[PDB]
């Protein structure tokens, strides 16, 4: 059904901005939830939030809350993390995927996910 | 949040064995509950959604059960495809969260 | 022009944010005799300052 592509990996440095979008093909961006989930190389997986797609609304790992924006861009069918003040400890393969919950099927897509090195 | 714990962290089995997955919620999330399988260098894959629901594409030997904290991810004969980290997870009470996974590991 | 002194050595100092495809080094130059570089090239690190 949908399909979901992370944009490229490479460096951010410590105490900047982290930004990653996600662009959804073969499907829209107009039912479900639109959610970030990261994982430490040979760690587990940590949900970092969502975005509802029929209202919008946000709801954020409360550990990350102060730091981490989400958004949704309909004109390019796409929705964006922006996570701030990063330290090697956001180092992580970044994943996009309806997760949270949708009214009909969510997190049945995963990105294939992005690695984003914190790094000076 | 819902901490979703998962048991064992760790196990060795070989082809043809029958594996349990337990993971216990903090408190009742009635149904609510997906497991996923991940790879090594890959993303999550959907397997069981709603406690007992098998995801489309994956195999039979594949089954979940259990309601309300307890809940169980049962492979009825272990496949080589089936050397992974499995990881439960609940979309219940602020926020949804995952179990801390269970690496199968080849004995 | 994070800073300007009008001088004969390199009183000027010019903050340039980039955002590169790709992280390595380049050349830097000014088209004109209004301003002198000190520098030949600068190194690059994805999208950040130089």
């Amino acid at each position: 059904q949908v399909q979901l592509q992370e944009s490229g990996p490479g460096l951010v440095k410590p105490s900047e901005t982290l930004s990653l979008t996600c662009t959804v093909s073969g499907g829209s961006i107009s039912g479900y939830y639109w959610n970030w989930i990261r994982q430490s190389p040979g760690k587990g997986l940590e949900w970092i939030g969502n975005m509802y797609d029929s209202t919008g609304d946000t709801n954020y790992n409360p550990s990350l809350k102060s730091r981490v924006t989400l958004s949704i861009d309909t004109s390019k069918n796409q929705f964006s993390m922006k996570l701030n003040s990063v330290t090697a400890a956001d180092t992580a393969v970044y994943f996009c995927a309806s997760g949270s919950g949708d009214w009909f099927g969510y997190f049945y897509r995963w990105g294939q996910g992005v690695l984003v090195t914190v790094s000076s | 949040d819902i901490q979703m714990t998962q048991s064992p962290s760790s196990l060795s089995a070989s082809v043809g064995d029958t594996v349990t997955i337990t993971c216990r919620a903090s408190q009742s999330i009635s149904s609510w509950l997906a497991w996923y399988q991940q790879k090594p260098g890959k993303a999550p894959n959907l397997l069981i959604y709603k406690a007992s629901s098998l995801q489309t594409g994956v195999p039979s030997r594949f089954s979940g059960s259990g309601s309300e904290t307890h809940f169980t991810l049962t492979i009825s004969s272990l496949q080589s495809e089936d050397f992974a980290t499995y990881y439960c997870q609940q979309y219940i009470s602020r926020p949804w969260t995952f179990g801390q996974g269970t690496k199968v590991e080849i004995k | 022009l994070n800073e300007c002194v009008y001088s004969s050595d390199f009183g000027g100092i010019a903050t340039v944010k980039y955002s590169a495809s790709k992280s390595g080094k380049c050349a830097v130059h000014v088209p004109s005799g209004t301003a002198t570089l000190k520098e030949a090239a600068v190194e690059l690190t994805e999208q950040g300052s130089a």
